[PDB]
């Protein structure tokens, strides 16, 4: 089969400039009969099924915007993003449909390197609903920051607590292309009962000083 | 007008099989060549085969010959994927795309109509409902004039689980977090929306929790406390 | 005086419907009324001949063209159909002059495990003329890459296999079909029905 | 003397996450004149003694991996692993040589993270050759599972019994990431032949009702 | 490179005293610190004490003051911890362990070099043979297509027992449990290993437990029920 | 007029090895001929002199130090030597000019039950150099934490007694040493031999 090799596997790029991804096959695709590439692009937003960007190694399909171009004839390939947009951060995939098997590329992940920008950071008590259970669950929110390296400690009674916690992070933004943290601390409802002050404490390079949202059970 | 609809998302007990659906509603189907792309947790694109209906023959990847079946229905306009002796590895979601062209020209295999994807999880683990828990907002989720507020998926296996709000009203400051395992086997994934301060008291926010492996919708009405 | 109509419907072996098979009926008289007392039919319906003159009618040339298709395949087999039967296997022309007989044969055409000796044209690139055979078993190049005569990726062959299995319902059961086509040609009538 | 606390007793963290163990000592370890914690990590795999990781809180010994961070000064201090490989799944402590005695810390077990995985249950009947000596025991088998908790009781003609069990298990699986359990009753032969129907009834995260595997004494 | 090489595992009676030996084969001796640390089966670490050996005077932990004597012989580079009156807690793993510098340099009691460890069983038992009892696979331990099997390790003391299958041909699919202690002072475990159901009728399985305190190996073949 | 070398060898108590004395001999005549010529002495080596020329010598100064040391800890009483009582103890110079007397004295410095009243010094941060003298009994800091003169925790009594038994073997019993060191100052010769 004809594996498809990807380089790099991934880029940051300021919003305007240019992208470069590159795509290797390790048989030609260039068709001595038509002279013709059988490679194709795609484009993958997160939780999306893949978008079709390119055709034979240089032509958009209907719709695709004017900053995408497809060079490179044989084993080498080129995709170019001439002034990378807020809504282009994705993984882009290369494909040969020469013979088959159909093989992939390894994909090639771009995110825009942005300002720094600081989290609101919100913290959300148990609910009654999940009280009656026997759990008791904390929210940490940090929305809205740049870049998504953030540390987020949970404080109960100025105690750390590190076992008992789980965070999710989103992946860039569209839009603003700033990232999104939720950790949630979760502990029984009898030990939840045993402690007053619930905090959580984060640290980021747009904090000059950590931030700290706390509530006292019972408020 | 032309989509390509999935099947629901599945969980199946390993060395079992499994059948996936792909509806073609719209346009011409049987002169059309549709794959089966399969994309592991993490990992890229992997084709696993396709077929023109037309003709009813399917063509396998080498990889996957012998423990997939693709078949086409022409007179329902379905394609179908069956994928026996399953293993932990064939946890993915499985894709249906649909060539560019039609069987009376040249059928360059390359995908211009994709399906929202079918996440196949294979575990010895049954189903379990999530539970559904309001963040409500406070004086403690006001670190700016605008609040914060939403609800919780918590326990629930296998993936996924769909969160909206307000019945797709409302979209513009919503993060949904994508899941995460938690110290138990299970997942929980929490999905929290920016809202003034002023309207608080006076304005509803509802979610909208829908776990297709185990038939479980939620309402919840995030009301502050 | 009489039409070996005896030699079509009774025939040991069927041809299938893509390589169906015209048998020359001429010089003789065809009574309506033997086919009718023959046998057991499922289908017997005729096209472009009144229902009282059919007795009475005579014809330049009698071809009867005999296949075996799929049970609900059958209804295809009338002037201004469309299906996969019609489109590249067997056509009849809009303005069809004859009688369409077809019975149903799963006591001999099906067999345990199936019968896979019956086969079908899949597709074709251009629509079957009204009575036009093709026979051909050229692996149909549906890309780019030739075939060279080897079935595989964008390699198709344009044939495909009934699975006739006597269990099957009765859509999907075997039928031996006679096509009678009449000609209206300025020739002396080889055949008449008094 | 110089109490160490560890928090939590363990935690499961997924392949290339990070983890965070916490060491909270009675009295600060921090010297006045050398600005320095009198605190060392240690990593003791299963069978194996420990290994020294880190000491003055800080510094890594030579051939520790990059991987392993120490923080933290007085009386609250921290190691971090930033990718958990396979290799690392182990029991971390923290000991302090501020002052003697020299103390350790309770300990702290680091597991894989890994998705709900429900046990397979099997059943053993006593062998002929263990009736003949006058016991009987019979195994109930709780293969390939996470997480760890289960509940395993033994009903005997209906009736939950208690006191005659004894369960150990596996270390967490390096292929898999799972654990096996087994409880083992043991009874006397004539208390054995007093009963007929013996099962085990399990009750677990990844099953949805309790699964019951069960036989009857003298079938096979 | 250097090693610290400790005595062979010991069985004693309640009341009695062990005495646990620590050579160190390589480098200097007299100038580092030993120290005795000492971990119960399924326990934490436990500082005991330490000697420098130059010095000749050992620093002991309160608690075992009184029944623990820490020397060391610097003509021979040994370290030796005699424990006293031995009660059934004491029984755990001894290690030895060494500071990370020598006594011109600064000696802080952090430890980079252990001894693989020495094993004091305290109990009233005396050592005993296991039994080797077959765990028979059957209808009942056939999960869809794969069969589950093994044997069960029976009254056994001391510890510990090694157990392989096949002679060690077979490690797939296999499972040994750790040891339970009993009331009776005897410990038990068991060794289960997975099989394709297929291949009952037509594979042997063997169980290899090697009992070192009692000179005791036994080899079992666990025959399928078919049941 | 004659030196006083019997307050020196036939001294009644002779000092431990961490805190050896040393007489100055000057102002006398002294006959080296008879101590290299007896018959009480076990060990007799002298270094970068002949025993014989000594009396025919003439030098500014005499030192004779004596001191108490194990048997088998002799053989440190020399020019380029290491061990405990080389290093830590009693040194010699490289260049030693002069010469060094041990005897077996078991049935003096040796008493039922052992004798502890010599020690000797365990270890010491830097060895000691040329004739130099360590009579410290500060409590050696082997740790980082101070050991505030208490013996404890890394916090060690830098001197030990001798277990000087009447049963112990040879290499283990009491010897008497006097090291002769000749000085070759720029000063008039107040000790010559018979020359
Ligand atoms: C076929 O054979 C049967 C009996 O052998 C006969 O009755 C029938 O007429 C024959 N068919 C024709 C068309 O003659
Ligand atoms: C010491 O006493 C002995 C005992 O007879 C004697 O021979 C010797 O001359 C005395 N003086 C010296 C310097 O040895």
């Amino acid at each position: 089969d004809i594996v498809m090799t990807q380089s790099p596997d991934s880029l940051a790029v300021s919003l305007g400039e240019r992208a470069t991804i590159n795509c290797k096959s390790s048989q030609s695709v260039l068709y001595s009969s038509n002279n013709k590439n059988y490679l194709a692009w795609y484009q993958q937003k997160p939780g999306q099924p893949p978008k079709l960007l390119i055709y034979w190694a240089s032509t958009r399909e209907s719709g695709v915007p004017d900053r995408f171009s497809g060079s490179g004839s044989g084993t080498d390939f080129t995709l170019t993003i001439s002034s990378l947009q807020a809504e282009d951060v994705a993984v882009y995939y290369c494909q040969q449909y020469y013979s088959a098997p159909l093989t992939f590329g390894g994909g090639t992940k771009v995110e825009i390197k942005r300002t720094v920008a600081a989290p609101s950071v919100f913290i959300f008590p148990p609910s009654d609903e999940q009280l009656k259970s026997g759990t008791a669950s904390v929210v940490c929110l940090l929305n809205n920051f740049y870049p998504r390296e953030a540390k987020v400690q949970w404080k109960v009674d100025n105690a750390l607590q590190s076992g008992n916690s789980q965070e999710s992070v989103t992946e860039q933004d569209s839009k603003d292309s700033t990232y999104s943290l939720s950790s949630t601390l979760t502990l029984s409802k009898a030990d939840y009962e045993k402690h007053k002050v619930y905090a959580c404490e984060v640290t980021h390079q747009g904090l000059s000083s950590p931030v700290t949202k706390s509530f006292n059970r019972g408020e | 007008q032309v989509q390509l609809v999935q099947s629901g998302a599945e969980v199946k007990k390993p060395g079992s099989s499994v059948k996936v659906s792909c509806k073609a509603s719209g346009g011409t189907f049987n002169r059309y060549a549709f794959s089966w792309v399969r994309q592991a947790p993490g990992q890229g694109l992997e084709w696993m085969g396709g077929i023109i209906p037309i003709f009813g023959t399917a063509n396998y990847a080498q990889k996957f010959q012998g423990r997939v079946t693709i078949t086409a229905d022409e007179s329902t306009s379905t394609a179908y994927m069956e994928l026996s002796s399953l293993r932990s590895e064939d946890t993915a979601v499985y894709y249906c795309a649909r060539s560019t062209r039609e069987l009376p020209e040249v059928v360059d295999w390359y995908f211009d109509l994709w399906g929202r994807g079918t996440l196949v999880t294979v575990s010895s683990a049954s189903t379990k409902g999530p539970s559904v828990f309001p963040l409500a907002p406070s004086s403690k989720s006001t670190s700016g004039g605008t609040a914060a507020l939403g609800c919780l998926v918590k326990d629930y296996f296998p993936e996924p689980v769909t969160v909206s709000w307000n019945s797709g009203a409302l979209t513009s400051g919503v993060h949904t977090f994508p899941a995460v395992l938690q110290s138990s086997g299970l997942y929980s994934l929490s999905s929290v929306v920016t809202v003034p301060s002023s309207s608080l008291g006076t304005q509803t926010y509802i979610c909208n929790v829908n776990h297709k492996p185990s038939n479980t919708k939620v309402d919840k009405k995030v009301e502050p406390k | 005086n009489l039409c070996p109509f005896g030699e079509v419907f009774n025939a040991t072996r069927f041809a299938s419907v893509y390589a169906w098979n015209r048998k020359r009926i001429s010089n003789c008289v065809a009574d309506y009324s033997v086919l009718y007392n023959s046998a057991s039919f499922s289908t017997f319906k005729c096209y472009g001949v009144s229902p009282t003159k059919l007795n009475d009618l005579c014809f330049t040339n009698v071809y009867a063209d005999s296949f075996v298709i799929r049970g609900d395949e059958v209804r295809q087999i009338a002037p201004g159909q469309t299906g996969k039967i019609a489109d590249y296997n067997y056509k009849l022309p809009d303005d069809f002059t004859g009688c369409v007989i077809a019975w149903n044969s799963n006591n001999l055409d099906s067999k345990v495990g199936g019968n896979y000796n019956y086969l079908y044209r899949l597709f074709r690139k251009s629509n079957l003329k009204p009575f036009e055979r093709d026979i051909s078993t050229e692996i149909y190049q549906a890309g780019s890459t030739p075939c060279n005569g080897v079935e595989g990726f964008n390699c198709y062959f344009p044939l495909q296999s009934y699975g006739f299995q006597p269990t099957n319902g009765v859509g999907y059961q075997p039928y031996r079909v006679v096509v009678l086509s009449f000609e209206l040609l300025h020739a002396p009538a080889t055949v008449c029905g008094p």
